[PDB]
């Protein structure tokens, strides 16, 4: 496992240790969205700051079932429940909570066990999958995970309303790489002196 | 607990294809055996119904007079390696000194053997073929001229960097493969293995490869499969400056180990475009030839 | 025996008179998935009545100036039932179909039709005419509906591919002194053992005279086409919500 | 090992850290249909996956002043997922039901829910309150749908019967100090072997606070309540066009 | 064939009902064992948790110091035989001379238990039952006395022609029974089978019995179920010519052969209407009594 | 916090079916990963510079 940057909106070299975690606060209770980000490894995106998605540069095509755990960092004193889902290829974006929820989803506790683990299995016409990108190579796209809140953030008084969570890719045991290449961010401008 | 009768007896979970067909040895043609004639009714060999679909069956015997002929005549050259195994042009790649299309010493080409029809058109009788291969590179100045010249070659798979220039740093080649050679030397030649994803390199795709409201400015996308879009192979004059010599690269490919399935009509309308099967309408030439009476010669 | 025919699956059921023998494209039977060639690990869904049944999807005019038609498969079917609702909702599917066609007529009519099942049947434009105009076909001739399509140049299959080569695929004929209907099983025919049912079209169903209908007056000139198929051992996988297209 | 639980059917998965055991409503487990009780021909059909599943229905709030709600099962789902889509189709229907309960909160709030399940919760009006004037109550209370409907009187339940007896249900409780979720297993409970979907309502669920949330301020007033469930060993029968209701 | 694995192993196909529990018999009360003093940690009675939902399970051996007790207190007055086979009024008829309900010297009377509250009340506590019957008809002017009348009864079932006078056709009784009887004579008294199509008789429904849009005009048969419309109840004086006298007609149902499901709460409002659970809103009387002071009497 | 990597699986967490897996774990080898060659010197010998 190693830190996925789902906030990867900041820029400036201050702010960058801020996309290692996004927050929960705490909010009325109808069900909203708090982040979105690809399935994609070998795609330009949270991926990048892995261990696995800059071996699946040396490696054009993949495989296997895809794990992604999460951990909470707030107070001992705090609650909540979420609701994480997969939503397989073809479907667009949910714009709900309602609709996320017809696909692979797991619900957790904030609780003693600090974390959880969605698990991103293997759903493809093909047995392989060369990387994706915008154009015809979308058929290869993998899908979208969608974070929402089943119940609130609930905290009582004296500790801090806004938290944070912290996201960790990785993969499983039938995970597999072939058709060796070089990749494309060559770290060289000129003459290495 | 399966108590009920309805799943005991059900034919879900079948993976086995029920064939009714196998396949037999036929080194030679068929050996004609004697007969000799008959008067009888209800036994009757040539009158047929096509509205099956399926073949005749009447033969030589059943039909008239024979004699005893022990055929030796082989089946050997009618098979598919001994049909596809024969080298053909797929492409070509120009590097001259001053012009239009590649005067800065390099070129990309988008791997496609849907550019010559002699090729085309054998290969475009099946749907689905499963093949290793045999690249071989000729390099010649337009006269014929062989000059001494290096020349460095590179395999660019998908997802990895195009290169933009001569002087790039993309030709390191570190983890792509890549092939120096000179023009004094023999043809240049290497071995290819399947490199899809899928099972099978389909030449006909009857889909969209993306979802989306597909309007008329995205029609473009007809007839694209992303599993077969193999790569890049890009080439350039090894150096600083530009060459003294133009250049002229030619790609042939030889395909064995091979497999086919699904034939399927053939090519009798000149071919237009890639990735696309259109053709002229104005100019709809009949199959084959023609003639001024079905009476006569 | 070979003339009378019954076709019983599902609730539904089939019964002529006239026929012929019925045939296996390609010589074998539809089947389920191994464990082997497979690559998805989800469990998939296997209805096995509400969607394996005859679907009944229009019925066509066959005048003596017609040329032919095409439908796709399996698109027919997306907006129709059981099945398509959960073609809508999964992404990936699997399936075979059972195909009869009916055209009846007496016995003072003429005519012959081919009935052909053609694999990755892409449709191409006439570039213009002049040769030169690129071009390419829209969305209502790749993917028409159950409607139908019907052809502008039979003679090339509007594909650069002659039809009288055409019997090498699963064919059949009506001659209407003969037969009166035309009875094909196929199984999946795919590089891939699941894959999409709203892109892919994984093959075509072509109708084309080749004698041109004739009768006399004071006989009935409405010679309806009806058009009947049913899937079979579908499969389902990759839950999520429903998409049109 | 009692607290730690865990859920996992379809697709979908739950976990929860701070709960209590589960129950079986009226201590039996959901079955499919014998062939002895049954008593129509047609084959079934038995998805299995995408069926039975967790759905999330509406996510409600528990402020101070709350009474309680009920929701009509399986009216709920009849308009959601697969599910949904077989039981407009069919017209016979069987299946059974998990149901599972959210409600979280900290260490300083308090209060305590009612859980129940109760078959044939048919509802009564307050006869124009004087007694003499005979109503009826609208299709909105009776099959309110996936969004509930909240109760006036919930001493009486608003059918003459109190709720201090209602604990000879399947029942649980959310008391915050010591769990945050209820799971409730019900079977099919029916004189009939199949029933249709849309008309009959076989059971109601109720959540009734008794005593009521209260906290002090600078804490999260808004306190959810999420209901989840998943139809489980469903059957259809009675193939036909669809019927909204 | 089922060659794959996910079918072989499926729970699909199972007719079997997974009973956690198991009865047992119990024709007399529990004996109380005896018990001493106990100062342990761990072992622990009192503390339950009742979130879960499920009864206690202290006793009084594991809370304090009890005896020997050979318990021979029968439980077999609590059973549903015991407890349901005790007759009671289910309906009136009325026959008079000139008033406005039934002058004519007939009336019908539809099948209904549901219009007095000691018996509703009590088969109310259950939602199916499953029960034979026997009922009982009482005859009398209303003053008590008795008077020589002959009288006929007629079971009506559904779909059967309901008579409308007292000198019907209806009243052959061909296929239909009938009970002729005197008032001289005892009570008349009859049994009565299971007559649903369905297995069990809900008092309880939840649902509407068609389809349709339901509109607020239709909304008078929400709560309605055929399968327990049993049918019509007739009765008249018999003759061509108008009685000499007025009659009342009560009838009471004993049940036997009892089998229940589904305890659920018990009314505790007045009742109002039939086939409906409607209550008085502006008075709703809590469901007992009532005092002054928590910490007094 | 232990700083160990999650052991859920497939199986653990949802339904799935048997699948035979063929696909090698050759290439990801070092050898395959490594023996291949690239540019790591230059040396110019100029006539005049
Ligand atoms: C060092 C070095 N290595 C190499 C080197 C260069 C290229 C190689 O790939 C050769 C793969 C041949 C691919 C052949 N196919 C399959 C499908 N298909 C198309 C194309 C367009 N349309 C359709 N519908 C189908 C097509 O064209 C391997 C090796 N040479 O230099
Ligand atoms: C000669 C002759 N034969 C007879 C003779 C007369 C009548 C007989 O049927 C007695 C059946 C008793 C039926 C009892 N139930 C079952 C359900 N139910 C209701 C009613 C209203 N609402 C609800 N929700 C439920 C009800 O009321 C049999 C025999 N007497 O004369």
């Amino acid at each position: 496992e190693t830190i996925l940057e789902v906030n990867n909106v900041p820029t400036n070299a201050t702010s960058l240790m801020e996309r290692l975690r996004f927050p929960v606060s705490a909010q009325a209770g109808k069900g909203e969205l708090c982040a979105v980000f690809r399935a994609d490894p070998g795609r330009n995106g949270p991926w990048q700051s892995t261990l696995l998605g800059q071996l699946c540069g040396y490696y054009t095509q993949w495989s296997g079932s895809l794990e992604v755990t999460f951990m909470f960092t707030g107070s001992f004193m705090a609650t909540g429940k979420m609701l994480i889902a997969y939503t397989p290829p073809g479907g667009p974006l949910p714009k709900d909570r309602a609709t996320a929820m017809l696909g692979t989803h797991v619900i957790w506790d904030f609780g003693l066990q600090s974390s959880v683990t969605l698990v991103i299995p293997w759903i493809s016409n093909t047995h392989y999958r060369a990387h994706a990108r915008d154009g015809v190579f979308d058929y290869y796209t993998t899908g979208l995970v969608s974070i929402w809140y089943q119940t609130n953030y609930v905290v009582p008084i004296g500790a801090p309303n806004t938290a944070y969570i912290i996201a960790l890719a990785a993969a499983q045991k039938n995970f597999t790489m072939k058709l060796c290449k070089d990749a494309s961010d060559i770290l060289q401008t000129g003459t290495i002196q | 607990g399966d108590r009920v009768a309805d799943v005991i007896e059900s034919s879900i979970g079948d993976s086995v294809s029920r064939a009714l067909t196998h396949a037999l040895p036929a080194p030679t043609g068929q050996n004609t055996q004697v007969s000799s004639h008959r008067l009888d009714t209800g036994k009757v060999p040539a009158l047929q119904a096509a509205e099956i679909g399926a073949s005749s069956n009447a033969s030589d015997e059943s039909m008239i007079e024979t004699r005893c002929v022990l055929n030796s005549h082989s089946t050997a050259e009618t098979t598919l390696d001994s049909f596809f195994s024969r080298a053909g042009l797929v492409g070509e790649i120009d590097l001259p000194l001053k012009g239009t299309t590649n005067p800065n010493g390099y070129a990309n080409w988008d791997i496609d053997i849907t550019g010559y029809a002699q090729m085309r058109r054998k290969v475009e009788l099946f749907t689905y073929m499963r093949f290793d291969a045999e690249f071989t590179f000729v390099a010649c100045t337009p006269t014929g001229e062989v000059v001494p010249q290096l020349l460095q070659y590179m395999f660019v798979p998908p997802g990895a960097p195009k290169p933009d220039s001569r002087e790039s740093l993309a030709w390191q080649t570190a983890t792509n493969p890549s092939v120096f050679v000179k023009l004094s030397d023999p043809p240049a030649q290497v071995s290819v293995p399947f490199m899809s994803p899928a099972s099978a390199y389909q030449w006909f795709y009857d889909g969209y490869p993306t979802f989306g409201e597909h309007k008329q400015e995205k029609d473009l996308e007809y007839g694209a499969m992303p599993n077969n879009m193999m790569g890049t192979f890009s080439v350039r004059t090894v150096g600083t400056s530009k060459s003294k010599y133009p250049l002229v690269v030619r790609i042939y490919m030889r395909m064995k180990h091979v497999r086919a399935w699904i034939p399927r009509p053939m090519r009798n309308q000149n071919y237009l475009f890639k990735a696309n099967p259109n053709y002229a309408g104005n100019s709809i030439k009949p199959t084959g030839a023609s003639r001024t009476a079905i009476t006569t010669l | 025996s070979d003339r009378v025919a019954q076709l019983t699956i599902g609730n539904s059921t089939i019964t002529t008179q006239e026929a012929a023998n019925i045939i296996v494209g390609y010589g074998e039977w539809p089947s389920y998935c191994s464990d082997s060639d497979a690559t998805a690990v989800d469990k998939p869904t296997r209805p096995d009545v509400s969607v394996n049944r005859f679907y009944t999807l229009d019925t066509k005019l066959w005048e003596k100036s017609s040329k032919g038609w095409y439908w796709k498969f399996p698109d027919v079917l997306t907006e129709t039932g059981v099945f398509g609702q959960n073609a809508q909702f999964h992404y990936l599917y699997r399936s075979g179909f059972c195909i009869h066609v009916q055209c009846n007529a007496s016995k003072f009519h003429q005519g012959a039709l081919l009935v052909a099942v053609l694999p990755e049947y892409v449709i191409g434009t006439v570039a213009g005419g002049t040769g030169t105009e690129d071009t390419h076909p829209p969305y209502k001739q790749t993917q028409p509906g159950a409607d139908g399509f019907e052809l502008q140049h039979p003679y090339v299959l509007d594909a650069g591919i002659p039809i009288s080569q055409l019997t090498v695929c699963p064919h059949q004929w009506i001659n209407l002194r003969t037969n009166n209907c035309a009875t094909i099983i196929v199984p999946y025919i795919n590089a891939l053992p699941f894959d999409s049912a709203l892109n892919h079209c994984n093959f075509g169903l072509l109708v084309v005279p080749i004698s041109p209908l004739d009768y006399d007056q004071g006989a009935t000139p409405v010679i309806p086409i009806t058009i009947t198929l049913a899937p079979m051992c579908s499969e389902f996988a990759g839950l999520r919500q429903a998409v049109t297209q």
